[PDB]
Order: C-alpha cells, then sequence, then structure tokens
RNA sequence: UUGGCGGAAAGGCCUUGGGUGCUUGCUGGCGAAUUGCAAUGUCAUUUUGCGUGGGGAUAAAUCAUUUGUAUACGACUUAGA
RNA sequence: GCCCUGAAAAUGGAUGGCGCUCAAGCGUGUUACCUAUACUCUACCGUCAGGGUUGAUAUGAUGCCCUGACGAGUAGGCAGGCGUGGAGGUCAGUGACGAAGCCUAGACCGUAAGGUCGGGUCGAACGGCCUCUAGUGCAGAUCUUGGUGGUAGUAGCAAAUA
RNA sequence: GGAAUACUGCCAGCUGGGACUGAGGACUGCGACGUAAGUCAAGGAUGCUGGCAUAAUGGUUAUAUGCCGCCCGUCUUGAAACACGGACCAAGGAGUCUAACGUCUAUGCGAGUGUUUGGGUGUAAAACCCAUACGCGUAAUGAAAGUGAACGUAGGUUGGGG
RNA sequence: AUAUUGGCGAGAGACCGAUAGCGAACAAGUACAGUGAUGGAAAGAUGAAAAGAACUUUGAAAAGAGAGUGAAAAAGUACGUGAAAUUGUUGAAAGGGAAGGGCAUUUGAUCAGAC
C-alpha cells in the first residue's frame, strides 16, 4: 500500500531505561543521564547499561516510518482528512484519541472512499459492537 | 585513533548568513548569493560577505568620503558602492554628481546627492546595471574609529583609555598617573 | 487541526531501477558428473538411494531415472549440489532423453481457492499420475536395464541403500 | 523350558530341549512415482493421570486423654477395646 | 649453571586454582594457533570542511544534492531540542454519541527529552500550530509537610502479701 | 666435467573450496571484446525455483542457561568502602527582581539623537498627537587662570581588497 | 499641586487556586500550650433534588444479605475523581548463603503489520 522503501533496521530496540529505575520506586523509567562524579554507567564500564547517543541514530529514508511503510499524520476531523489525498501511498491517517464514536464512523467512511490507510481503524466504532 | 595535528570539527570564524531576520535582506542575500556563483567578478564575492557583517563592521560612509574617492586620478564616472549606510555631511560645500549605490540613505543625504544631479540607486538596480560590477569604486567606513576601541588592550604604557563613567579632575588622574604621587602608569 | 498540516510531502513517483549489468551466463558443473554416473541422493524423499544420472537440464538441475524398475525411485530433477556422485559409471548411449526438457516437468497450476479448499476439507483428496510420464519412464529403463545387466552386482547395488557407519569419516572416503 | 553361576551396587551371565518368524548362502517374479529441485521431514525413553481384564492383600499414624527414665515450648519415653 | 643448607609468626591458604617431575619447571630456538571499542573494507547516524543547483519549468533556499575527513571526556563554554503554569493569534480545532485525570509485564514514532493510538475506570472541560511570559522540570539538602512499612503479633503488660 | 634440486624473489600465469556485504536507482563517464552489428565481469544484484500465506518470521514479556556487572549522591590525588547523606512513597523545594554599567548581536534614525516629567485627545491604566527644555553626542587639554586642532589635493613612505 | 501597608466605599489584574494565596476559603487570632510577656494549628467538594436506603430475612447488637431511591451507590453523610508507598485474595512464574542489571538465544505467555 506503499511506496517501495530499503528495509527498516532499528538497530537498537531496547528502550533505555534510567539506570536504578528498577530498584528504587521513586525514580522514574523515562531516560536520564547519570551526571554523577562515581557514577559506573556514566564512565561506561563493562556490563553495564547503554546510553542512548547519536550513533543510535535511524537510516534517514525509514525515519518516521511504520512497519507499513507509511508516516502516521494525526487526523482530527473529515476537513483534516482531505489534507492527505495526494499522498495516500506515503502517509497514513490516524484519528485523534478524543473524538466521539460518532464522528468516526464519519471519518472512517469518507476514508475509504479516498484510499487512505487509517491506523487505527477499531475505534469505539467497533466498541458500538 | 589518529593523532591530530588540528582541532577537529573546528568552524570557520566567517558568518555564513546574516544574522539579521530582516526579510528585503535576506533577498538581496539570495540575488548576490546567485552572482557570486555564476559569475567569476571577484567583486560580486566581496559584496556578499559584505552583506553578512554585524551594524559594527558596517559603519557608516560620509558623503564628503565619497566626494573624496571621486577625485581620485581617472575615477570621476566610476559608480561608488556602499553596503552599508551613507550619511550627510554639512561642511563639504561643492559636491560631484556621479551615482552611488547602497543599502541605506538617510534623507539629508539622499537629498545631498540628487540636488547635485546625481543618483541613489539600491543593491539591485546595482546588480542589473552591472552584473560583473563594471566600472564600479567599493568604499568602507572608518571601523577603527568607533568609540568602543578606545578601551582596548588597556594596560600599562600602552595609551589606550581608561573605561569611566565621568570625567572631572578627581577622576583617576592621581596616583600613578603622574610622578608626584607614586609612579607615572 | 490535529497535528498541523506539513510543509513538504514527497513526491509519490517510483523511480525506476538503473540499468543493472548482469547477464545470465551458462551454468559450469564440477568434474565428476558425467552423463552416465551413478549419484547418491543426499536429500529429499529419495534421500539414501544410489541413483543413475543421465541429462543436464537448462535450470541448472540433474535428469534422473534411477531406473525406476530397480530401486523404485522415478524419473526425476535434481539440484546438482544435493548429490555425491560416484566414480563408478554406465553408459548412458543407447538412452534418447531427447524429449524431456523444463517444461515437461512442470507443476500443474495451483489455484489458491482450490488448494486452500480441497486440500483443508479433504484430507482424503488423492494423488494420481499421468498416463505419459509412466510410459516414457518404461522407456528409458529398457535401455537402462539393458546396459545394468552387464557389469556384476550392479543391479544389486543400485537397489541398496547407502549410509554411514561408525569410523566412517566422509572427507576420507573416495566414493 | 532344563540346569547352573553371580551379594561390591549381585537385578545379570552362561546352558539343555523343543515351538515359532526371518534368512542377501544362491536364483527369480511383482510393488514403489506427485513429499513435485532441499527443509529432523518425526520411529527414542521418562514419569503421571484416566480405560478395559485378571490375579493379589484386607492397615496404620497424628491430635485428644495418660506416665516421668524426658522436658523452656516442640521433641522424647510409657498406658489405654 | 641448576638444586640443597643458610631460611623463624602468629585464624586455614594461595605460582589465581586444580595439579604438574624427558613438566604443565628453568634457559633457548622454530613454526602453527586464540583474542580489543586498535588497523583494513562496507553500511548507517551526527559534526565540520570544500562544492553543485529554482534558468522560464508545484509540495521546504534556513532547502534538495555531491565529494572528503573526523567522533574518549570531569570542571566549564556554546548550539539544536523535549516538557510545565499563564498570555496574544489561529485551526468557523476536540467534547455528555464522554472533555481532563488516573490504570494497563497491549501497539507505533523518536538516538533521547518525550510523543501517539487501543482497552478499563471517570464525569466537564481541553488540545495542535505561530508568537509572548514565568513563582517552569527533582532522588538526594541529619531538606519541609502528610502518608505507610520492615521491625512485630515481637519488647512488653512482674513494686505495694490474695 | 656436466646437470638436478632446495632456499630467497618475480609473473599485468592458470585454477578449486569457504564466509560476510548487495549501498545506490532513467541516460551521461573510463574502458574491453569484436571485420561487423553489437555484447560485456566496464561509475554498487540480478536470474531461476520452492514452502508458508494464518504465531510461521519478527516484537514485547516472564524464565532458564554462558559470560560479564560492588551502591547511588558527594568532598577528595585517590570511594564498593571499616568517609558523609540516603527505611519507604506523594506534594512542595534552590542563580531571582531592580539601580548603574561593560563586550557582543538585533532594529530605528543618523551629526544628530531620546514622545510617555507634563500637555493634547481617547472606544480609557491601551492606543494616537506635541511645545519648550534636559540627557548623551558633535573638542581637546590643563590643578587652575586659561588657551583650542589644514604648509601640502587633510601630507610622505611600505604594504593592501576591489 | 505632594504623602498614605490604617478606616470607610467602589473598580480592576498575563496574580495564588486549598502543602498555594493572608496565620485564618470552614464556629481563626478560633482549639490548644505557657505562671506570664507571648506562642498558635489542623480542617473546602454526596447528589440536580435527601430522593439519606421503607419492607423481608440472619444475628444480643453494630452490621450482613436481599429489597428499593438514583442517570450513576464503581456517589451510602467513612461520601467528586481516588495515584504511590503499603496490604489482602486469585492467577502465572522462579527459588542449594540476597535480589536486581547488560550481551545472546531456548522454553512459556502474548501482540502488531500484513493484502
Ligand atoms: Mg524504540
Ligand atoms: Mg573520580
Ligand atoms: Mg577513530
Ligand atoms: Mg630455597
Ligand atoms: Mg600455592
Ligand atoms: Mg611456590
Ligand atoms: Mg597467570
Ligand atoms: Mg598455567
Ligand atoms: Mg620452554
Ligand atoms: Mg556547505
Ligand atoms: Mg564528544
Ligand atoms: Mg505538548
Ligand atoms: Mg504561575
Ligand atoms: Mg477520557
Ligand atoms: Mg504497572
Ligand atoms: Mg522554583
Ligand atoms: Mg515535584
Ligand atoms: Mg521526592
Ligand atoms: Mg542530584
Ligand atoms: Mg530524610
Ligand atoms: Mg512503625
Ligand atoms: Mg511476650
Ligand atoms: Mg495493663
Ligand atoms: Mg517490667
Ligand atoms: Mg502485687
Ligand atoms: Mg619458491
Ligand atoms: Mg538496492
Ligand atoms: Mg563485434
Ligand atoms: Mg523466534
Ligand atoms: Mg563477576
Ligand atoms: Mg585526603
Ligand atoms: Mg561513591
Ligand atoms: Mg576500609
Ligand atoms: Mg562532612
Ligand atoms: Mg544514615
Ligand atoms: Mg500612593
Ligand atoms: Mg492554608
Ligand atoms: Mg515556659
Ligand atoms: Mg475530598
Ligand atoms: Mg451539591
Ligand atoms: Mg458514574
Ligand atoms: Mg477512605
Ligand atoms: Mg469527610
Ligand atoms: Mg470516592
Ligand atoms: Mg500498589
Amino acid at each position: 500500500a506503499s511506496l517501495p522503501h530499503p528495509k527498516i533496521v532499528k538497530k537498537h530496540t531496547k528502550k533505555f531505561k534510567r539506570h536504578h529505575s528498577d530498584r528504587y520506586h521513586r525514580v522514574a523509567e523515562n531516560w536520564r543521564k547519570q551526571k554523577g562524579i562515581d557514577s559506573v554507567v556514566r564512565r561506561r564500564f563493562r556490563g553495564n547499561i547503554s546510553q542512548p547517543k547519536i550513533g543510535y541514530g535511524s537510516n534517514k529514508k525509514t525515519k518516521f516510518l511504520s512497519p507499513s511503510g507509511h508516516k502516521t499524520f494525526l487526523v482530527a476531523n473529515v476537513k483534516d482528512l482531505e489534507t492527505l489525498t495526494m499522498h495516500t501511498k506515503t502517509y497514513a491517517a490516524e484519528i485523534a484519541h478524543n473524538i466521539s464514536a460518532k464522528n468516526r464512523v464519519v471519518i472512517l467512511a469518507r476514508a475509504k472512499a479516498l484510499g487512505i490507510k487509517v491506523t487505527n481503524p477499531k475505534g469505539r466504532l467497533a466498541l458500538e459492537a | 585513533g589518529i593523532d591530530h595535528t588540528s582541532k577537529q570539527h573546528k568552524r570557520s570564524g566567517h558568518r555564513t548568513a546574516p544574522k539579521s531576520d530582516n526579510v528585503y535582506l535576506k533577498l538581496l542575500v539570495k540575488l548576490y548569493t546567485f552572482l557570486a556563483r555564476r559569475t567569476d567578478a571577484p567583486f560580486n564575492k566581496v559584496v556578499l560577505k559584505a552583506l553578512f557583517l554585524s551594524k559594527i563592521n558596517r559603519p557608516p560612509v560620509s558623503v564628503s568620503r565619497i566626494a573624496r574617492a571621486l577625485k581620485q586620478e581617472g575615477a570621476a564616472n566610476k559608480t561608488v558602492v556602499v553596503v552599508g549606510t551613507v550619511t550627510d555631511d554639512a561642511r563639504i560645500f561643492e559636491f560631484p554628481k556621479t551615482t552611488v549605490a547602497a543599502l541605506r540613505f538617510t534623507a539629508g543625504a539622499r537629498a545631498k546627492i540628487v540636488k547635485a544631479g546625481g543618483e541613489c540607486i539600491t543593491l539591485d538596480q546595482l546588480a542589473v546595471r552591472a552584473p560583473k560590477g563594471q566600472n564600479t569604486l567599493i568604499l568602507r567606513g572608518p571601523r577603527n574609529s568607533r568609540e568602543a576601541v578606545r578601551h582596548f588592550g588597556m594596560g600599562p604604557h600602552k595609551g589606550k583609555a581608561p573605561r569611566i563613567l565621568s570625567t572631572g579632575r578627581k577622576f583617576e588622574r592621581a596616583r600613578g598617573r603622574r610622578r608626584s604621587k607614586g609612579f607615572k602608569v | 487541526s490535529a497535528q498541523k498540516a506539513p510543509k513538504w510531502y514527497p513526491s509519490e513517483d517510483v523511480a525506476a531501477l538503473k540499468k543493472t549489468r548482469k547477464a545470465a551466463r551458462p551454468q559450469k558443473l564440477r568434474a565428476s558428473l558425467v552423463p552416465g554416473t551413478v549419484l547418491i541422493l543426499l536429500a529429499g524423499r529419495f534421500r539414501g538411494k544410489r541413483v543413475v544420472y543421465l541429462k543436464h537440464l537448462e535450470d541448472n538441475t540433474l535428469l534422473i531415472s534411477g531406473p525406476f524398475k530397480v530401486n523404485g525411485v522415478p524419473l526425476r530433477r535434481v539440484n546438482a549440489r544435493y548429490v555425491i556422485a560416484t566414480s563408478t559409471k554406465v553408459s548412458v548411449e543407447g538412452v534418447n532423453v531427447e524429449k524431456f526438457n523444463v517444461e515437461y516437468f512442470a507443476k500443474e497450476x495451483x489455484x489458491x481457492x482450490x488448494x486452500x479448499x480441497x486440500x483443508x476439507x479433504x484430507x482424503x483428496x488423492x494423488k494420481e499420475i499421468k498416463a505419459e510420464r509412466v510410459e516414457d519412464q518404461k522407456v528409458v529403463d529398457k535401455a537402462l536395464i539393458a546396459e545394468i545387466k552387464k557389469t556384476p552386482l550392479l543391479k544389486q547395488y543400485l537397489s541398496a541403500s547407502f549410509s554411514l557407519k561408525n569410523g566412517d569419516k566422509p572427507h576420507m572416503l573416495k566414493f
């Protein structure tokens, strides 16, 4: 349903949790660079956790691409959906989390007419089911 | 690894584009940057570097400093380009005719040059007449005359000017400025 | 807008590929293989059986008989690398072989609606054979079999399957 | 099935005698395909639950009660149809 | 030269251990072999440098494209970014057909700051973008206030006769 | 007297096996083989064929196994320390505002410049308009009384972009 | 014409939004402590409306179970939403002197893309 594109290699798939985020509960899982002077993470000792850094950068050809080979462009309503009409082999409409069950059947039904990939096709609309 | 014989990734000291957001200014660049490419004309390169400068390095060029340069032998009919502002001077009297293309003219300065039967041109009307920059005299203002630099390299026996708020005889005229009190500088 | 509409979008035109320089040359077989040589099938259904090498097909495969009336292996295709060639030999001279090409061995076209419907529902749906193949199997064999009765023990040999015993170190054994 | 031998952890090793299947020692007649050009292309041995059919046997322990050769408490040691 | 005597320290004990005696010891020599984030080659990320191109000819000129080199880092400097309370503008933006909040070893995007969808709960308001403004981001301060554990069904509940 | 072989070196000599990679995306170039049209291993992978389409590959997650991995913050030449703080969790929590100034950048005007003390007006703390002053600048130098910047095309010499 | 953190009366705000903002959004200079001078808190939110659970049954009774009100009782005067520590039950997993992490795969669980 997309342009051909090179094969996508993520090149690092672990999530980079913060050091000690597991041990203490007060320490959240979002990444943070250890700034400490003694730190064994900051100093990169063998067998400690990886740090994020620009070398893990993703290929510019495939960046922001979903597995389907699409970019996902967030869509709040029917008149938004119609900005994508040309790029239908490129961008794939996502429907904004807060849209009502009633307006979604109208988005979906109108995006079927345009041949646009919808990435969350079963919303509250299968919740009518 | 390598032995580096010089600092790595070190970016050239030079302004690659005007730090101003003036739309019209960036247009001018768009013009000359294209000329610097597609003609040889060392002149155009000079102008492009000129557009980029900070205001401190585009000091005003007087009208009288233009008059002076037109009196250089064989220069009469050359058109004088100033990237920066041209300003008025009340001190000269009899002013030549010619043409002056600049970034900016103050009102008096413009009235001075047109009343002499001359002409005031912008940088682009300058490129239409002289794409190569044929027969043109580039001028620069006296950028070391700027006040601030009286203070530079301040130090003993340097003959430079102390940074100071207010001047009278009670301010830094006493000990170390004359041999009667201590030493002299 | 849920999300601000982007300033570019790329062009959906899919570019053609560059003119590639690769020519398909004739495949060159290793020295050991010559028509009439006896082969040892190293995998597949008939893996382990010893068989007789007839022709070299266009698709780089090997035409094979074995022949069927002996060890029960039919005419067939075999990939050249899945074989061990022995040093022993039979004359393939009096054998036709000029008929069989890649098209001859073409599988019947499989339908995506029928191979789901007839395979899942009927697991007792039974195989059959084209009357042709079974006759052109005969022809090959009557020339081959007549040749296999020349040398002593050969007939027993082909029927008997091959395998490695203890102490057998394949980097040694000559075949 | 007849006997023997094996206590080092013997749980196996020989032997008599008949019954029964195979026998490529040799000579034959049939069958094999399509698993489509390879995909381990599954065969082994461990427990445990139910199921059919037969042989087999038909108890204890703890608490509670109780002794004091015992005992912080459990534990130990006794007695009770 | 090797080996032995010379040669004695406190918990049990250290060629790292096991153990090795034409060695698995010492001296020497010859090859084969194992292995680093080093070197070579290729891919991708970023930075810097040098360079090409809107000439009429759709959607970024701070853009697209080409070639090369490089990449450790505390104190520290600069740059591009993500996040929060409010403000001007704008999507005639989202919303009782469920807004925000919380929950989720369910999914996707980003090197990451974080962003996005799905499900459950819930019941009234809230977001994207261009800009403005700050009482704007927490793991620590014997930090401050509130809440709750382990300790632990433990220490204990034994003066004054019953 | 006549050769051979080893050793060291060269071949723009010939051939078999093996593993990893397949970036790029019309054509432009350098070549090669050719009598010729053309073909090619010559500025980066294509051709043939099979199974499955369905939890199979891949993702996440729990776990096992090999190998590695001391507890964070901090002062310190040196911290896993038998140095200090830290039981646990939530909310709060620390380079701010102002007067005067320096360098730099941006914008306005430019020998001038600054409306907003005050006056006028107003859709009313906004916005719009303005007189005279005053500040800083256009002249220095002396403790001061005091004097006050063209012999020359505002000079000569050496470089110096254009 | 100038002053004005007091008193009375009005009008506002790029201010705070219940650990903030005055100490005090509530019976706050209250309760409470101290001989005294003084010191000085915590504490807002059921629902549109109490419609605040008649009646049956079990228990000595609080209550429980039904019943009913209500859009909702996953709003029951312990009351909007209801996080975390911490805790109970069920489920899944592992466990020879800690647990936790990194690299890689097996086993189990689980899930997107697919067209
Ligand atoms: Mg990721
Ligand atoms: Mg250190
Ligand atoms: Mg390097
Ligand atoms: Mg000794
Ligand atoms: Mg030892
Ligand atoms: Mg020793
Ligand atoms: Mg050693
Ligand atoms: Mg050793
Ligand atoms: Mg040695
Ligand atoms: Mg560049
Ligand atoms: Mg660095
Ligand atoms: Mg946001
Ligand atoms: Mg605020
Ligand atoms: Mg919601
Ligand atoms: Mg959780
Ligand atoms: Mg703060
Ligand atoms: Mg906080
Ligand atoms: Mg905290
Ligand atoms: Mg810290
Ligand atoms: Mg504390
Ligand atoms: Mg306690
Ligand atoms: Mg007790
Ligand atoms: Mg008591
Ligand atoms: Mg006591
Ligand atoms: Mg007593
Ligand atoms: Mg040699
Ligand atoms: Mg490719
Ligand atoms: Mg030719
Ligand atoms: Mg797998
Ligand atoms: Mg270790
Ligand atoms: Mg010290
Ligand atoms: Mg430390
Ligand atoms: Mg110590
Ligand atoms: Mg200290
Ligand atoms: Mg402590
Ligand atoms: Mg006042
Ligand atoms: Mg308060
Ligand atoms: Mg007192
Ligand atoms: Mg409440
Ligand atoms: Mg109410
Ligand atoms: Mg509700
Ligand atoms: Mg409660
Ligand atoms: Mg209450
Ligand atoms: Mg509640
Ligand atoms: Mg919890």
